[PDB]
């Protein structure tokens, strides 16, 4: 096994004739191997000068010819332009090229056309492209690792999506996000085609089609709540402006995290009014926690529990409504066939536990956020996106954080958590649900908290 | 409904397990119509963490999950298992000698193997993830002689996936385009990634990675080095282990076991060398390219081996042999 | 025509409850236990399973309760019983729930209005009326069957179980021996504490 | 199973034929040559006329019942067979016999009706020694059975009970007797000597080595001199060879 | 079997003699009876026309006429099969019993037992029986060939399957044919499109009653815009009728689609005509090629299809084998494989017009070391040789005990060369490999023994276990041939 390379200019006569000789040799000789290179003549000078410098050869005319000692792209041993290779082949093999000069002219045209083909092929590859564009803000965060595998599952969209993903934080976070990108590549998902980092202002959200917004790890010290709220405002303003300018007009923006989620969403919408309708806050995790608490009390599975509703600040003061909550597969001897359901309030004989204890427990869970881990956050975000594209389960209520336009009573211009279904790529608010009215005291408490947060943030 | 299966994960408090569990529960492993019972085993101090995990899982309201069991007791954890995933191992500490690491792991996996032998179903499938995966798996299998050795496997899918990723990156393609990569030998820096029989789909046509890349130099040197060192690079950058990709690989491995491999495709698995046509010594846990049908794996025969491959394979076989000898000294003395 | 209705009648609910449940589960209909429906109705106010043994046990506790409270006062060394279980005030019964409680004590039939209202719910209303059901526990009285006829509201069929004294003892008596043993152990502990 | 455990497996035809033949041999004339040698052996003191009239009643019954015989006779002969010293020492095996709960009760129940004075419980008057230590059910798809039977050689099936009409009728009758309402199993179930059931259809090996393995495991190791030194020496030779 | 069928569902079976005998009673002086007697007295045993008439007369018999009849072992000659077809006495389905002579003889021995079951004399000659059976083979082979070929309905049995097993299989099959027939009749009365498989229409009627697409799948033309010749195998497996005309689909799935929405494929509603035969392609052999002379193919061997698909790669110009080769539109083509030929036949317009450049003509000459000149074969052999030498020497830096360095290294290298030889006899290669491994271990002796033995003497039995073996090995090698040893 001998190994050779020749580089060409698309017009070079002698390079073409070399190609003829090479193909003759490789066809007839068992021993012979060659790789083929050519550059546009303008590039050729630079490309060859670089090669020659690396080798410390001294050759300039096209073609250039060298034997590579072990493998393709090793070190080379230099043979001279065409006459020297022809000499080598004639003496060592005994072979002769027989091609005419006129033929060399024609093939010089043919190879010009071949390079034109190569160029068009490059352009052709650009045509083939129809990815989905995704972005993630505050990506340098532990939740992000759990989220990415759910995205890669493709179930979010169906296993038929060219996915392009983007991740943002500052350069120090960019180091760990580099590691995240490495793991992402290793995850070797069938729908993954690209992933990217961003750190820099102009780039962000550029033609973004999906945007994920996480909590920030505020590296700043423990400022007062008022300072924390205000500190969000510059970041929300920047993100809103960047999204509105850079993103695709139909971009979807999802806000998730443990803190001030409603406020962040509201500010973003304020700065990004047009997209604001597209922007939603994930409540599902709180609902899941409530379901699990109920299931533990009942000694059943959470999946049997359905139609829990979260009424409030997701990451703050919220009310959990069980009036519509249903349980399935329970062992009431008043026992239906599969798919029968009984009302949680009816089953739980301890109203005191519901009123005092359950509420206090949820208040603790929300305030601490302790049990809100990476798995739950990821599950909530992923499942919300899944319902947004696919739709929610028929008949089942979902909770979502969304901007009030007065719907029940709720004052306009705040983001509230409320019961919703997902259909046709879009959500609807279940304003036709009976009895789910709130008390005036409850509503006043819930809205007042959000309003005060908003006011303090605006300062 | 299909009867729920019992699945055990050891070291469940560890980050790999934590990442994996959600993929287990959501049906990505066993399919969207198999109810699961999940069993979590760890040392007693982790039980607090383990309890937090159990709670978060219950919070996920996964429909296919019909129990989570947390215990520090092997007799409970290994009872009536259908699938066991052995992720827990002692990590190598600074100043721990390799021999002491081996002895400690041999102790752990001997205990777990005996618990499988006594408590588990004889049909149980056992997946070993904790390094040194091959030697640990062998120790367990020797400790569970009633269980068919084929039931025991160790995680080499991570290397296979890494290799596929590197190839796809170089060609500029999806991972799905790449097929029939092979990882030979130990899940260690001595692991050998072989693409001589790998195929890729380019321009609507299927082509062999050597032909497609045409860079034998880079395939031998740089690709191999990158794959072998990929984990160290990830740890160096993140300061954290490769939990996400390990979990993904484990899920893929189990899923291919459960469903089987696609027709005309094979996968790399760490498996007991007995009867291989390739002239690897018997009584080793070695990695091979394999096809899986009816939850049963078979070796892809007839593949030609060049001397480069043969040499790598014999080097890693030597490493595995030395490891086996060292571990077996403790297993006999234990 | 309406879906199936049956009740199975015989010992103490016993296993027969399970066997009815199994039948309905095979059929894919509803199961009912009438006693359950009573218990849960009462529990709605009560937060307790009222009934004969459970509250009668409290009678003996009257004496022991008072002795324990005297000892708790004289013995300022406080007691394991400090954690007294939760109980409510009287969520005052209607005459309907009063009649239910008196049924649980007496094992005796009740003003027809209640039976009518509930059982007519089960005839008249979905899902029951479409799904149909088998019931455990009813009628307990020929008086009740009489009212069923006088309304004209009927099952498809009755079933009765053929069982006898030894068979009944075999399952039930061991559990009651356990009740006795544990009660005696409790009383021994009370002697020790006193 | 008999060959591996090295026991005795008995079939109803054998019991019937042997009982008849021995009765007839006793009923046959004590001809003009002396009987058994009057040495150190206690000779039998049968009544030959009892055996004769028993055989007469047997013939009459089989006339009345078209070659079938009354359960009482068959059970008597089985119970005596089990009393025999070979059964008492080693092992007895029966294929699907007895066949009904009543038959099982009659055979197994002790005709010494031991004094009931406090025997309220479920341990009948029955002899544990005659009682099977093992019973199992074996069953397959009726389609699998039909296939196997039809696949039997036409010579093999020639005139047999397995000729398709006979086979079909007997298969139905087999199901019809063993209602889940009632089977012969119910007797052993009430003794709680719980039998166990293995699916020849799914195991599908026409030899069902797999079931044979399971049954062996359930039985446990043969209570025998699994090799005597002669057998050890021969197996050692086989290994050396 | 015939009797079992007749009993079990009251079906008829007939022998010819059955009819003739019936006629004798039904009128001893009927025309057919008179002819029968006349022939009999002439010794003319059943001129076939008589039996043919009697048989169709038997079809009158109401039970058969309405319900069912079977015929046993008849026709006995192809000539009878022909004349039956001429009247069109034509069974829907035929079954055939294949039996070893051994079985037949064993059955005949049981018949010998029946002869004692019998009493009156009867013809029992196994010799005649064997003769008749052999001639049954002789005629039945031809009869099967014709009838199966024309009428798609021939089935075969093993005599050693039990008569009940056989009966079951025959009944089941017959019920299948019945269900097909009835469902087809229903579709016909419904006017639906319907598959015609095992409806046993003759090829000649099928050809006569093809639809406009002739023997080609219209689904192929409409969806693919390609032609697939369904004629290429006779079987009706994807053949169907609709609206009074026959067509074949190219697959089960195409047939399913056609059945579902036939109007789409139906003409003129299909999107394209079948081009006229002059435009259609046809396959060739060496005889056609020789007739095509003086011209070769319209292209000088290089396969156009792959080149076109290759986006005109120079590389693609590998010539097709003539076995692949075809004429289309006046013009002769060859492509790289039979499958390429199939694609060409399916869509020739893609390919048939070409203007390849002059480049990459080179036909191979396989060059040989003997044929090479000295530097060329030197280069080829030396490249591998030096690669092996380079690795072996550089990595090992070899020496073996007692040998000179030169001796050790040269011998080791020569072995290494043999062990890795691309074409060395591989078991022998592994033999050398084993020797090389032993040599390596023996070189390892140098390092072990030097490292373990100090200049100070140390306790002999506390030497390591391998130490003394290794020493003994070294000492022995002093007086061993290194070449074999």
């Amino acid at each position: 096994m001998a190994k050779f390379v020749i580089a060409g200019k698309a017009n070079c006569p002698y390079y073409a004739k070399a190609e003829l000789l090479a193909d003759y040799l490789q066809k007839n000789l068992p021993d012979f191997r060659i790789f083929k290179i050519t550059q546009h003549p303008d590039k050729w000078e630079d490309w060859v000068e670089d090669v020659c410098e690396r080798n410390m050869w001294d050759h300039r005319t096209s073609p250039i010819i060298w034997r590579e000692l072990l493998d393709r792209g090793g070190r080379g041993l230099l043979l001279g332009g065409y006459n020297e290779f022809l000499e080598h082949a004639q003496l060592y093999y005994g072979v002769t090229s027989n091609m005419t000069t006129e033929l060399m002219m024609v093939i010089a045209k043919e190879n010009m056309q071949t390079h034109t083909e190569q160029q068009l092929d490059k352009e052709t590859m650009k045509d083939l492209i129809s990815p989905l564009q995704v972005w993630i803000a505050s990506a340098g965060t532990y939740v992000c690792c759990h989220l990415i595998p759910l995205l890669l599952s493709g179930e979010v969209f169906g296993m038929h999506t060219e996915i392009s993903l983007t991740l943002f934080d500052q350069e120090q976070r960019e180091d760990c996000l580099r590691s995240i990108v490495m793991e992402t590549q290793d995850l070797a998902s069938p729908v993954l085609r690209t992933v990217s980092f961003c750190t820099t202002v102009k780039e962000a959200f550029l033609q973004a089609q999906v945007i994920i917004i996480l909590d920030d790890s505020t590296e700043e010290e423990v400022y007062s709540l008022e300072s924390c709220l205000r500190s969000r405002v510059p970041l929300c303003r920047l993100y809103g402006y960047l999204i509105e300018k850079n993103a695709h007009k139909s971009v979807k923006v999802i806000v998730g995290g443990k803190n001030f989620v409603n406020l962040k969403t509201t500010l973003l919408m304020q700065y990004a009014p047009n997209i604001a309708s597209n922007i939603i806050a994930v409540a599902l995790g709180v609902e899941g926690q409530a379901k699990a608490v109920l299931a533990r009390k009942m000694k059943t599975t959470s999946a049997n529990i359905k139609d829990v509703i979260i009424w409030g600040n997701i990451t703050g003061n919220n009310y959990v409504d069980l009036r519509k909550a249903k349980v399935y597969n329970y062992e009431s001897a008043v026992k239906g066939p599969p798919g029968h359901y009984h009302s949680v309030l009816s089953l739980i004989f301890d109203r005191e536990w519901i009123t005092k204890e359950f509420v206090q427990t949820l208040k603790i869970l929300s305030s601490t956020g302790k049990q809100f881990g990476g798995i739950l956050a990821a599950h909530s975000i992923a499942t919300t996106l899944k319902y947004w594209y696919h739709g929610s389960p028929p008949g089942e209520i979902v909770s979502l954080g969304v901007m009030s336009e007065g719907q029940f009573d709720i004052p306009e211009g705040i983001v509230f958590s409320m019961p919703v279904k997902f259909e046709n790529g879009t959500w609807v608010v279940l304003t036709d649900l009976e009895d789910i009215s709130l008390s005036e005291k409850t509503l006043s408490r819930l809205t007042g908290d959000l309003i005060q947060e908003k006011l303090v943030a605006c300062g | 409904m299909s009867e729920p299966i019992r699945v055990l994960v050891t070291g469940a408090a560890g980050q790999i397990a934590y990442s994996l569990l959600y993929s287990i529960g959501n049906g990505s492993v066993f399919g969207k119509d198999q109810p699961i019972i999940l069993v979590l085993l760890d040392i007693t101090p982790m039980m607090g963490v383990l309890d937090g995990v159990l709670m978060e899982l219950q919070d996920c309201a996964l429909p296919l999950l019909q129990d989570v069991i947390a215990t520090d007791k092997e007799e409970i954890a290994f009872k009536d298992l259908d699938v066991a995933v052995l992720v827990g191992s002692m990590p190598r500490r600074e100043g721990m000698e390799r021999k002491d690491l081996l002895k400690a792991n041999v102790k752990i996996f001997k205990s777990q193997g005996t618990a499988l032998e006594k408590y588990a179903k004889k049909s149980v499938k056992v997946i070993v993830v904790g390094n040194p995966a091959n030697t640990n798996c062998l120790t367990a299998s020797k400790s569970a002689p009633s269980i068919p050795k084929e039931n025991f496997s160790c995680l080499t899918r991570l290397d296979h996936n890494r290799a596929k990723s590197q190839i796809a990156l170089k060609l500029g393609v999806t991972a799905d385009d790449v097929k029939n990569v092979i990882i030979w030998g130990n899940h260690s820096s001595t692991q050998y990634p072989d693409v001589n029989h790998a195929k890729v789909k380019l321009q609507g046509k299927e082509v062999g990675v050597y032909e497609a890349l045409k860079d034998d130099s880079w395939l031998k040197g740089e690709f191999i080095t990158t794959v072998q060192q990929r984990g160290a690079a990830v740890i160096k950058a993140r300061k954290l282990s490769s939990a996400m990709s390990a979990a993904k690989a484990i899920a893929d491995h189990i899923r291919d076991i459960w469903f089987g491999t696609p027709e005309g495709e094979f996968v790399s698995m760490g498996v007991i060398s007995d009867g291989n046509s390739y002239g690897v010594p018997d009584d080793l846990l070695y990695s091979f390219p394999v096809v899986i049908k009816n939850k049963t794996w078979k070796f892809v025969e007839g593949l030609p081996i060049n001397d480069f491959s043969r040499e790598k394979m014999d080097l890693t076989a030597k490493e595995l042999t030395e490891e086996k000898e060292t571990a077996f000294e403790f297993l006999s003395s234990a | 025509a309406p879906p199936l209705r049956i009740c199975l009648l015989g010992p103490h609910g016993s296993g027969k409850t399970v066997c009815a449940r199994k039948l309905a589960e095979n059929f894919g209909i509803f199961h009912i236990q009438f006693d359950e429906f009573l218990q849960e109705k009462m529990l709605l106010k009560a937060e307790r399973k009222f009934g004969p043994e459970f509250e009668d046990d409290s009678e003996e506790e009257q004496l022991v309760k008072q002795e324990l409270e005297e000892l708790a006062a004289q013995a300022n060394v406080k007691i394991e019983e400090d954690t007294t279980k939760k109980q409510l005030p009287d969520v005052q019964l209607t005459e309907e729930e009063e009649a239910i409680k008196l049924s649980l004590t007496d094992n005796e039939p009740l003003p027809s209005e209640i039976l009518d209202s509930i059982l007519s719910e089960w005839w008249l209303k979905e899902p029951i009326r479409s799904t149909g059901f088998i019931l455990d526990g009813f009628p307990r009285h020929p008086e009740e069957a009489q009212f069923l006829g006088e309304r004209g509201f009927f099952p498809d069929a009755a079933v009765i179980i053929q069982v006898d004294d030894q068979d009944i003892f075999d399952r039930l008596l061991p559990a009651q021996v356990q009740k006795w043993k544990t009660k005696q152990h409790k009383k021994l502990e009370r002697k020790k504490l006193i | 199973l008999a060959k591996y455990y090295k026991l005795h497996h008995i079939k109803m035809k054998d019991v019937i034929a042997e009982a008849i033949a021995k009765l007839e041999a006793i009923v046959a004339p004590k001809d003009s040559v002396e009987g058994e040698e009057e040495g150190e052996e206690e000779e039998e003191e049968e009544n030959v006329d009892d055996a004769q009239e028993l055989l007469d009643g047997i013939k009459e019954s089989m006339e009345q019942n078209a070659g079938r015989l009354e359960d009482q006779y068959i059970i008597r002969f089985v119970k005596e067979k089990l009393k025999s010293m070979p059964c008492r020492n080693q092992g007895f095996i029966l294929d699907g016999f007895p066949k009904t709960y009543d038959q099982a009760k009659d055979l197994f129940n002790q005709e010494e009706e031991e004094e009931e004075e406090e025997i309220r419980g479920k341990i009948f008057p029955y002899d544990k020694l005659i009682t099977p230590e093992f019973v199992c059910g074996l069953d397959a798809s009726d389609e699998f059975l039909k296939e196997r039977v039809m696949n039997l050689p036409e010579s093999v099936v020639a005139g047999t009970h397995y000729s398709q009409d006979r086979f079909l009728r007997s298969l139905s009758h087999y199901r019809d007797i063993n209602t889940d309402d009632e089977t012969v199993f119910n007797y052993f179930d009430e003794l709680e000597i719980h039998p166990i059931h293995i699916d020849v259809g799914k195991l599908e090996d026409a030899q069902n080595r797999l079931a044979i393995k399971q049954l062996i495991k359930e039985i446990g190791k043969p209570r025998n001199y699994g090799l005597t030194d002669e057998e050890k020496a021969e197996e050692e030779k086989k290994a050396a060879e | 079997v015939a009797k079992k069928l007749a009993s079990d569902y009251g079906l008829r079976c007939l022998s010819v003699g059955d009819a003739l005998r019936g006629m004798l009673n039904n009128h001893p002086d009927s025309e057919l009876s008179l002819m029968l007697n006349w022939h009999l007295h002439k010794g003319k045993t059943v001129p076939d026309e008589l039996a043919i008439q009697a048989l169709d007369i038997s079809l009158m018999e109401s039970v058969c006429n309405t319900i069912g009849v079977v015929i046993d072992g008849y026709p006995v000659t192809p000539h009878q099969m022909d004349l039956l077809e001429a009247r069109s006495i034509i069974p829907m389905v035929i079954f055939e019993l294949h039996v070893p002579s051994k079985e037949i003889f064993k059955r005949l021995l049981l018949e010998k037992k029946t002869e004692q079951s019998m009493s009156y004399p009867l013809h029992n000659s196994s010799q005649i029986i064997a003769y008749k059976n052999a001639k049954y083979h002789k005629n039945i082979n031809e009869i099967r060939q014709f009838y199966q070929k024309q009428h798609q309905n021939w089935h075969v049995i093993d005599g050693f399957h039990s008569k009940w097993w056989v009966w079951n299989e025959v009944l089941k099959d017959i019920q299948q044919m019945n269900k097909y027939i009835q469902t087809y009749m229903k579709k016909i009365k419904e006017g639906k499109a319907a598959c015609i498989d095992k409806l046993c229409i003759t090829p000649e009627e099928l050809i006569a009653r093809l639809g406009e697409f002739k023997q080609f799948c219209p689904v192929s033309l409409a969806e693919s815009n390609e032609l697939i010749d369904c004629s290429v195998t006779s079987s009706l497996e994807f053949a169907a009728e609709f609206r009074g005309h026959y067509y074949k689909m190219s697959s089960q799935e195409k047939l399913n689609k056609f059945l579902k929405d036939p109007e789409l494929y139906v003409p003129p509603l299909a999107p394209h005509p079948l081009p006229p035969d002059d435009l259609l392609p046809k396959r060739l052999t060496l005889s056609e090629l020789k007739s095509r002379f003086p011209k070769c193919a319209e292209l000088q061997g290089y396969c156009p299809v792959t080149y076109q698909d290759g986006k005109q790669r120079y590389e693609a110009l590998v010539p097709g084998n003539i076995r692949y080769a075809l004429e289309y539109r006046n013009c002769i083509y060859i492509c790289e494989s039979e499958e390429k030929l199939q694609k060409f036949m399916r869509s020739p317009m893609q390919y048939w017009n070409q203007k390849l450049p002059r480049k990459l003509p080179p036909l191979k000459e396989s060059i040989h070391l003997t044929s090479l000149p000295l530097p060329g074969y030197l280069e080829q052999g030396t490249a591998t040789s030096l690669i092996k030498a380079m690795n072996a020497a550089g990595n090992l830096k070899p020496k073996l005990p007692f040998l000179s360095v030169r001796r050790s290294v040269l011998l080791y290298i020569a072995f290494h060369l043999k062990a890795f030889n691309p074409k060395g006899s591989e078991y022998s290669r592994k033999k050398y490999k084993k020797k090389l491994e032993q040599f390596v271990e023996r070189c390892e002796l140098i390092t072990y023994l030097s490292s373990k033995m100090t200049r100070k003497y140390k306790e002999p039995q506390f030497r390591a276990i391998d130490f003394d073996h290794k020493l003994q090995t070294f000492l022995s090698l002093k007086n061993i041939d290194p070449v074999t040893g």
